[PDB]
RNA sequence: GGACCUGGCGGUGCUUCAUAUCCCUCUAGAGGAGCCUGUUCUGUAAUCGAUAAACCCCGAUCAACCUCACCACCUCUUGCUCAGCCUAUAUACCGCCAUCUUCAGCAAACCCUGAUGAAGGCUACAAAGUAAGCGCAAGUACCCACGUAAAGACGUUAGGUCAAGGUGUAGCCCAUGAGGUGGCAAGAAAUGGGCUACAUUUUCUACCCCAGAAAACUACGAUAGCCCUUAUGAAACUUAAGGGUCGAAGGUGGAUUUAGC
């Protein structure tokens, strides 16, 4: 007889985290959660977790970008991967019937509801989606297949089709999550009053670099002020005029408000640009809502987002290459 | 005594403890400045401080009294210079 | 390929510590700074001397606690004192740690002609991150 | 200690330059390095010397 | 002042109190050298003469 | 102890460019100027002129501190762009991180 | 900010491997950094080149080589009193020599200062970095003084202070004749050497010596010489060896220097402390010395006059521990909380005694509850403690009946390097197994009493055969009997036969109802055939037992047999 | 210069050669192969050619209940350490020399007939 | 592999 | 020699393909002119490296001296260094990278198939695969969740770098080392990249977009040549800036070819 190398070292291999270990981590952070009160001089009673990372940010502040990598002093549940429970006891038995199968949470879901829709059988949108692989794999606390969740919402739908009574449908909303949707609708500034009391809205625009405050007026006649100059003083050029006019003219009320606006930054498109925005903003608290609404579908209230690409090393400029050497 | 945790985890993982931690060595932390003991500091570091003129209670009034101004600047840096 | 400050994967069985197993584009996302001074800020000066200054203090503390450094030094600097972290090994008996702590605190005094302190914290082995 | 002190976040600066990448050629190829100053004020106003 | 790091880090080393493992590779290469037949000749005494 | 020869003779340069500076500094302010006579001017070009070749600060290089590499020196670290990269590679250079934007 | 309880002093490093566990490596901590930083300095002064590079702005003296080497090569005066500052005693008589030969003249202030250095050190070298009576009969600077053209005052001055610094008593009087004989008149300083010279010259009785000295006082008012501190603190340090003879004499000098303006320091009252506090019983005198002392330095801060004065605190506490007046502890502990008082204990052998007989004396006469929290104020903050302590410590838990901390202080005491204390684990054991207790602290014995046996069976002594006291086997094995390891105290019953140690009678009686428990007839015929082996009289009685007790197989019955043939 | 030394581990890696197109393929055989050799291994801290005795490095730091002072070797003295350590390095080499040598199988450089030991422990406490 | 491959506790408080 | 397997290759089949992408299509260019600059060749007493894609304003975010490593001449020999070498070997290497990559795969440890052959291991109404780890992904940076950066494994080209530094092996040690003075780096040419042009969507001036003139041998067009001045420097026919003089080729460029969503 002889002896070989060992292959590996047994340490180099994934941890894991006993029910014991966890029941000591919990008793450290709530004897921590009572220190770091009395170290901020705040009722511990009262001390929330909200607090704790507020204290944390700054006993230990550090300005890495990203989050996951800074000090955190979270309670253990949070902190350590959900563990999966023995599937046996002490006499080697598995306790669930479809251990074998090494989905048993997978296929006892399918089992389930499978079943029901042999019951249903002998007895005869918007708001909601249903839930991503990655939550369905954390319900089960198991590992699933791309085409085992596939299969598993194509029978959840089919569920749906038939007349699924009350039992069935809290069972199939365990498994939906709610999709909020956000609101298209343009916000609407508060309507002021100067020292004269005329009514008037203030709102800024956004071009490139070019930044713009426009006062539109409720009433006036149609004269337009940039930094104090007549707008076709300002803007000499054709097209930057028929930018101030575009918001106006769109809403049918050329002739109806005097602006103020100033601007800085940027070219004269961008600054006409800039103003453009700033006064379909404004204007917006003087038109009805259906108005408004007209004027987002126009592309009157949606900032700009096209900016100057950076150039980048190596290439004459942010798209074009170098030219590629005769060969 | 505090069970912080630092560093960005490994799949399946958790933020490293405190223990060998050099992520938190790094840190140039304030356990020195709690709160508790910045208000005992101030507390000592009263004696230190004098009133100011209660006469002068606006910039217009301190002018009028005091029409010079005297700008100077102090730079902290760290090194043996 | 890029190879700058970059552990390559192996066979699962080399143990990196967390500072090691982070390549350079995650400096200030996922690990910060080995030193701290104020010479690199926009409008300070004497950055050149902070940089060869820290260059000799890593050689300085390689050779004086030979197998003993754990992991890579941080310094820090405030006001004109000069801080020393070190995680260290339990191998050496503690009479040599400090001895060498009173030696090393007076040599590197002597010559940078500031106050130095040194921070020694032990660990029983190298902290592993994870096994590339 | 009573003082009247206000704060704000003057805008921050950020210096970049460029190296090559490789010890030898390949000019193409090059890496970017910077590095950020960011800025606090502490504006305290009618305080003595003392 | 590379002479002072230099020098200073060098009396160190004779002191017993710096462990320049540089220059440990360097004397254990020179050593093996010797054994090898491969020594520095005397000024003067070079292969040439 | 110096990196190399090339380094060394550097050495040199700055330290006798230091002690030359004074005296190059009052010759040349004779020469730069014309309001003094030319035959005073001309005296104090050949003055200049005499001093030793390495008093001459232009012949000063920036070499890399650590490595002596002549050119891809920063100037602020004073150091070649590879010594600089190693370092700042390993986070090691207080404030400095790869740029991205 | 106040001290932190849990941490080491600050000189230590804050960490669990390198913070000292004892008060051993408390003190040889210390002497290692203490060490590394003499290399470093003896370095930095061998090299000075490497570190006379200056980059600090503002310039910082203290942190450039210094240079001990004369820098002027000329044979001059001049350069003379370079080598007299430096303190170099053979270059500076060498120096003087050559001068004296050349015939150039050396001033007197400068002949004096050199005498001053050699008086000093006696003729010898100080000692540096690196390369009975001491008054050589062969000195220089005996010699150089009668060379000497013209002497002064401060000549013979600095010669009979020497004299007396090196033990050489009775030359400094012979030469303090002279002085008078010459019309010419001493300091103070001459006269403080001068009153130690005459109560060391020669061994005499009280009367004849407290008459010379004052006559030494009286001839110190005759040249209008005015005593100081050191002149009244001489005496009652010399007074020390008289004891009941010099205590009202010494107390006649406390009184007089009230009078004339000179304060009592620390030292002055030590020095008092240490004449009244001789072997014998302190009550009579000690008790109302001590408590009229600390009425007077009640509330008062203290500024370093005596080189003496950072022994009070620890002289102090000697009697309170003495007396066993806790009260009059407190004020002594009080006083040196007040201001700064703190610095005046003394060096580190001085703190741990201050402590030893301070604590010592809270265990004996203090609450429990009180005692419990000094405990943790002072122990590792302030000082290690002796393992005389931890029993003093665990005595008062015993007299207040609180032996659920009795685990505690084994912790500690580990902690504190009483490991392998003999004493200190044979205590904790004998108190634990004292007396049986409610099932719960019965548990808490034996899981102590396991790791003190870790602590027998692992010591440091292991290559010497391993020694199990016969009170420490009893006890362990009992205490897992009583918490209900019966496995483990059967397996330890092989030990009482391998080392040859007595078993306890109560040990053999509480195995067999452990045994009536489990109905086990054989593990009953290991404790008789043990108690046999040892032939003690309850055995014959306990096979009585037995038999009754538990069924006895045709073997067992032959093995008891074969024990009864013994009896 | 001093900036310009390197680590062991980065001479090592460097002279070695374990890592480049030799040793991808095996396109480089090494009848001659450089090892790598441990330089810390016998080394003692605080100890140098000029001989100090550090106290609390390299000698003890109390001696006869008093601290020790600084020292130094005399040149015979250290002379000895220095042929001690020597010899202890040719020892250590010879320890390392005096290998076992295995039986040979079917050939001198035939693998066949070599045994190999018994089979690993299974995971479940299973022993071959 | 012929020529061979030779590749070739307690803790106390306070030790000693 | 037989049979089979793998790889390579096929003026090899079929099907689907490439998004600034292989072709056409879209826009501005290169290929012609002058100049700037790199390389080649030639020349010189007079460096070196890169040199198909993946070299050619490349190492250099840079050479009048210095830098410098080159040539000629002279000088020094324990030498700035407990020496030194920009000497050989990138086919011994670390270090840092190119390339596919404008990829998505690599793979420890097991398990099963082929009679236990080299080999192979997928079917979702599923038929032997499970896989830590690395990469992709995610996340982070910049102005968003978009985009652009960054990242991009293993492996491929013994790809590039011994001249960044370090270093294995081999070589020099009165010389293949060190120092000084002066000097080389030109163009008969070919070629790559770039700049300015050839003009009327232009040229000049005012203005910074409601103008007036110019407009073919005194127009457009040199950032070139020649002369002068100035700046830097010890040193400038030489480097840069400015002025004067001069007013050339060029009249929108064949095959071919670059970049951009
Ligand atoms: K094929
Ligand atoms: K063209
Ligand atoms: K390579
Ligand atoms: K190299
Ligand atoms: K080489
Ligand atoms: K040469
Ligand atoms: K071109
Ligand atoms: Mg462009
Ligand atoms: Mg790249
Ligand atoms: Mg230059
Ligand atoms: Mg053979
Ligand atoms: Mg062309
Ligand atoms: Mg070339
Ligand atoms: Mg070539
Ligand atoms: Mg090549
Ligand atoms: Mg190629
Ligand atoms: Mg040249
Ligand atoms: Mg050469
Ligand atoms: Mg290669
Ligand atoms: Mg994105
Ligand atoms: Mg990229
Ligand atoms: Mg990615
Ligand atoms: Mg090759
Ligand atoms: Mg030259
Ligand atoms: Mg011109
Ligand atoms: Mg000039
Ligand atoms: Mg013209």
């Amino acid at each position: 007889a002889f002896v070989i190398p060992k292959k590996n070292v047994p340490t180099s291999k994934r941890e894991t985290y006993t029910e014991d270990f966890i029941k000591k981590q919990i008793e450290e952070f709530n004897i921590g959660k009572r220190h770091l009160a009395n170290m901020m001089g705040e009722d511990p009673e009262t001390f929330t977790q909200e607090d704790i990372d507020r204290a944390i940010a700054y006993l230990f502040p550090s300005g890495l970008f990203e989050k996951r990598a800074r000090p955190v002093m979270k309670h253990p549940e949070q902190i350590f991967p959900r563990q999966r429970a023995i599937q046996w006891g002490e006499d080697g038995r598995p306790f669930h019937y479809l251990f074998y199968t090494g989905k048993q949470s997978y296929y006892s879901l399918m089992h389930d509801v499978y079943g029901m829709l042999l019951n249903l059988e002998k007895h005869q949108v918007i708001g909601s989606r249903w839930l991503i692989k990655e939550e369905l794999e954390e319900m089960l606390v198991e590992k699933l297949s791309d085409l085992d969740y596939m299969q598993f919402i194509r029978l959840l739908e089919k569920l749906l089709t038939s007349q699924c009574g009350a039992a069935e449908e809290e069972f199939v909303q365990r498994f939906r999550r709610s999709v909020t949707l956000e609101s298209k609708k343009q916000l609407i500034e508060p309507v002021q009053y100067d020292e004269q009391g005329m009514a008037f809205s203030k709102s800024e625009g956004k071009r490139k670099t070019a930044k713009a405050e426009a006062i539109v007026y409720k009433h006036g006649s149609g004269r337009i002020k940039v930094n104090g100059i007549d707008y076709q003083l300002y803007f000499p050029i054709t097209q930057d005029r028929e930018q101030l006019m575009f918001p106006f003219h769109f809403v049918d009320r050329l002739g109806k408000h005097d602006v103020t606006c100033t601007v800085s930054g940027g070219g004269r498109s961008a600054q006409a640009g800039a103003i453009r925005l700033a006064m379909a903003k404004a204007l917006c608290s003087f038109v009805t809502e259906d108005e408004v609404e007209w004027m987002r579908q126009a592309g009157l209230l949606t900032t700009d987002p096209r900016v100057r690409e950076r150039k980048k090393p190596g290439q004459e400029g942010a798209r074009r290459k170098f030219t590629w050497k005769k060969r | 005594p505090l069970p912080v945790r630092m560093g960005y985890p490994v799949k399946k993982g958790v933020p490293m403890a405190k223990e060998g931690n050099l992520e938190l060595l790094k840190i140039p932390n304030f356990l020195h400045l709690t709160p508790v003991a910045i208000k005992k500091h101030c507390e000592a570091l009263k004696d230190f401080c004098t009133e100011w003129p209660a006469a002068l209670d606006s910039d217009e009034k301190c002018e009028k009294h005091f029409p010079i101004e005297i700008d100077s600047t102090d730079y902290v840096s760290s090194g043996p210079s | 390929k890029n190879r700058a400050a970059r552990v390559r994967v192996s066979k699962g069985d080399k143990p990196v510590t967390y500072e090691e197993a982070h390549a350079p584009h995650y400096i200030a996302h996922r690990k910060g700074w080995l030193s701290l001074h104020t010479g690199n800020l926009d409008g300070e000066d004497h950055a050149a001397e902070r940089t060869v200054e820290d260059v000799f203090l890593r050689k300085f503390m390689w050779g004086t606690f030979p197998g003993c450094l754990a992991d890579q030094l941080v310094l820090k600097r405030r006001g004109n004192q000069l801080e020393i972290c070190a995680v260290v090994l339990r191998q050496l008996s503690p009479h040599k740690y400090y001895f060498l702590v009173g030696y090393s605190e007076t040599l590197l005094s002597y010559f940078y002609k500031c106050p130095v302190r040194l921070h020694l914290q032990t660990v029983p082995s190298k902290v592993v991150y994870k096994y590339l | 200690l009573g003082i009247s002190i206000k704060v704000h976040e003057p805008p921050r600066k950020i210096e970049r330059f460029t190296l090559l990448q490789s010890v030898h050629i390949y000019k193409k190829h090059r890496v970017q390095y910077e590095m950020r100053t960011l800025y606090r004020c502490l504006e305290l106003e009618h305080l003595t010397g003392s | 002042n590379h002479h002072t790091y230099a020098e200073l880090m060098q009396t160190l080393r004779f002191l017993g109190l710096y462990r320049d493992e540089h220059q440990d590779f360097m004397d254990e290469q020179k050593r093996l050298k010797k054994l090898r037949g491969k020594e520095k000749p005397k000024k003067g005494e070079g292969k040439r003469a | 102890h110096y990196v190399d020869w090339r380094m060394w003779r550097d050495v040199k340069r700055r330290k006798m460019a230091y002690e030359y500076a004074d005296e190059r500094l009052r010759i040349n302010s004779l020469r730069k100027n014309t309001i003094l006579p030319k035959i005073l001017q001309d005296v104090a070009d050949e003055e200049i002129a005499a001093l030793p070749r390495d008093s001459c600060p232009v012949r000063i290089r920036n070499r890399c501190v650590m490595t002596s590499r002549p050119r891809g020196v920063k100037r602020r670290w004073r150091l070649s762009r590879i010594v600089f990269r190693h370092l700042a590679d390993h986070g090691q250079l207080s404030g400095i991180q790869r740029a991205t934007w | 900010v106040n001290r932190d309880t849990t941490a080491v002093p600050y000189v230590f490093q804050d960490d669990p491997y390198l913070m000292p566990a004892s008060s051993l490596e408390s003190r040889s901590f210390l002497l290692a950094k203490k060490s590394g930083e003499n290399v470093a300095k003896f370095i930095i002064n061998s090299y000075p080149k490497y570190f006379q590079k200056d980059i600090a702005e503002p310039h910082i003296p203290c942190l450039m080589p210094e240079y001990f080497e004369p820098q002027i090569k000329d044979i001059s005066e001049a350069a003379l009193k370079e080598r007299i500052e430096l303190r170099k005693v053979k270059a500076s008589v060498d120096m003087f020599d050559q001068l004296l030969q050349a015939g150039t003249t050396v001033s007197l202030e400068t002949t004096n200062s050199l005498l001053d250095l050699l008086c000093y050190y006696g003729d010898q070298e100080p000692s540096t970095d690196y390369h009975g009576v001491t008054w050589r009969a062969k000195n220089n600077a005996e010699r150089i003084f009668s060379l000497m053209p013209e002497k002064n005052e401060h000549s013979y001055c600095t010669m009979i202070r020497g004299m007396v610094k090196h033990r050489a008593y009775e030359q400094a009087l012979n030469l303090y004749t002279e002085l008078l004989n010459n019309r010419l008149h001493a300091d103070v300083y001459t006269f403080n050497a001068l009153i130690e010279a005459t109560v060391c010259a020669i061994n005499e009785k009280f009367e004849e010596k407290w008459s010379k000295i004052l006559e030494l006082l009286r001839h110190m008012v005759a040249q209008k010489v005015k005593p100081n501190l050191q002149t009244f603190n001489t005496i009652l340090k010399c007074l020390r060896r008289f004891h009941v003879f010099a205590r009202s004499p010494a107390l006649q000098v406390l009184r007089e220097m009230k009078a004339i303006g000179i304060e009592p320091s620390l030292a002055t009252y030590h020095h008092i402390i240490r004449l009244f506090d001789q072997p014998g019983d302190p009550l009579k005198r000690s008790s109302f010395i001590i408590y009229d002392i600390m009425n007077e330095l009640m509330g008062k801060r203290f500024s370093p006059k005596d080189p003496d004065d950072d022994k009070f605190f620890q002289s102090a506490m000697s009697i309170c521990s003495s007396l066993r007046d806790l009260e009059l502890a407190y004020q002594v502990h009080g006083l040196l909380k007040t201001g700064d008082n703190w610095k005046f204990i003394g060096p580190d052998q001085h703190r741990n005694f201050y402590y030893s007989k301070f604590f010592d004396l809270i265990c004996l006469m203090e609450q429990i509850d009180v005692t419990l929290k000094w405990y943790e104020d002072l122990i590792p903050s302030a000082y290690f403690p002796h393992s005389q302590t931890m029993i003093h410590l665990l005595q008062a838990l015993d007299v207040a009946n609180r032996l659920e901390v009795i685990p505690k202080i084994w912790k500690d005491s580990k902690e504190y390097g009483h490991t392998f204390r003999s004493d200190l684990r044979e205590e904790i054991l004998m108190l634990m197994a004292r007396d049986k207790h409610p099932p719960e602290l019965q548990v808490a014995f034996a899981d102590c009493a396991a790791d003190i046996k870790s602590a027998y069976e692992s010591q440091p002594i292991r290559q010497t055969a391993q020694d199990w006291p016969a009170t420490s086997l009893n006890c362990i094995a009992i205490l897992f009997l009583r918490a209900g390891r019966t496995q483990e105290a059967w397996k330890m019953l092989g030990l009482f036969r391998k080392h040859n140690k007595i078993p306890r009678s109560e040990l053999l009686n509480e195995l067999m109802d452990s045994a009536k428990v489990s109905n086990s007839p054989s593990q009953a015929i290991e404790v008789v055939e043990l108690a046999s082996a040892f032939s003690l009289p309850i055995c014959e009685g306990l096979t009585q037992r037995v038999m009754s007790d538990f069924a006895i197989n045709q073997e067992q019955k032959e093995a008891l047999s074969n024990l009864t043939a013994l009896t | 210069s001093f900036f310009t030394k390197l680590t062991a581990d980065e001479l090592w890696k460097g002279a070695l050669a374990e890592t480049g197109a030799g040793a991808k393929k095996g396109r480089g055989k090494r009848t001659k192969k450089k090892k790598r050799k441990d330089l810390n291994r016998g080394q003692i801290i605080g100890e140098g050619r000029y001989g100090f005795l550090w106290p609390g490095l390299n000698v003890p730091l109390m001696k006869n209940g008093a601290v020790q002072t600084i020292a130094q070797r005399s040149k015979e003295e250290q002379e000895k350490v220095e042929a001690d350590m020597i010899q202890q390095r040719e020892e250590w080499d010879r320890k390392k020399k005096m290998k076992v040598k295995r039986e040979r199988g079917w050939s001198g450089n035939s693998w066949g007939g070599i045994s190999l030991g018994p089979p690993d422990p299974g995971p479940c406490g299973e022993t071959y | 592999y012929l020529s061979g491959e030779e590749v070739e506790e307690y803790e106390c408080y306070a030790p000693d």
